[PDB]
């Protein structure tokens, strides 16, 4: 339960941004 | 506060915000952990809006999000290992691009391949080209 929210909140939105902000 | 933190802070938000009103429901919450094989109560979900409903409107706007996000990551290794379960199908030990494409296109999100390899290389430590446990660890922390 928690551990979803610390996923989608920690890792991989910096991942995801880090990669859509080259465009 | 840099440029950086606020795209990723962005893209976050808009993960949650499927109908991008610009307010996260309880129902998008739900939405969101059972396509990541999560079954919360209505109860459990109340619980996690009034744990950051500052202003008690019943729904998260951006800046209780961020308070939300902020303690979570003051928060755990089980929580962790699940996590990399949710993403390592078949439990190998390693995600790969294609396990990454899979957990992506579950949440909506509409990347290209290039894109997906892309974020692959960024996460990935050892260069072997894939995300070992480890390398999560180092990506959550
Ligand atoms: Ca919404
Ligand atoms: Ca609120
Ligand atoms: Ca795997
Ligand atoms: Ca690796």
């Amino acid at each position: 339960i928690g551990a979803v929210l610390k996923v989608l909140t920690t890792g991989l939105p910096a991942l995801i941004s880090w990669i859509k902000r080259k465009r | 506060l840099t440029e950086e933190q606020i795209a990723e802070f962005k893209e976050a938000f808009s993960l949650f915000d499927k109908d991008g009103d610009g307010t996260i429901t309880t129902k998008e919450l739900g939405t969101v952990m059972r396509s990541l094989g999560q079954n919360p109560t209505e109860a459990e979900l109340q619980d996690m809006i009034n744990e950051v409903d500052a202003d008690g409107n019943g729904t998260i706007d951006f800046p209780e999000f961020l308070t939300m996000m902020a303690r979570k990551m003051k928060d755990s290794e089980e929580e962790i290992r699940e996590a990399f379960r949710v993403f390592d199908k078949d439990g190998n030990g390693y995600i790969s691009a294609a396990e990454l494409r899979h957990v992506m296109t579950n949440l909506g999100e509409k990347l290209t391949d290039e894109e997906v390899d892309e974020m692959i290389r960024e996460a990935d430590i050892d260069g072997d080209g894939q995300v070992n446990y480890e390398e999560f660890v180092q990506m959550m922390t």
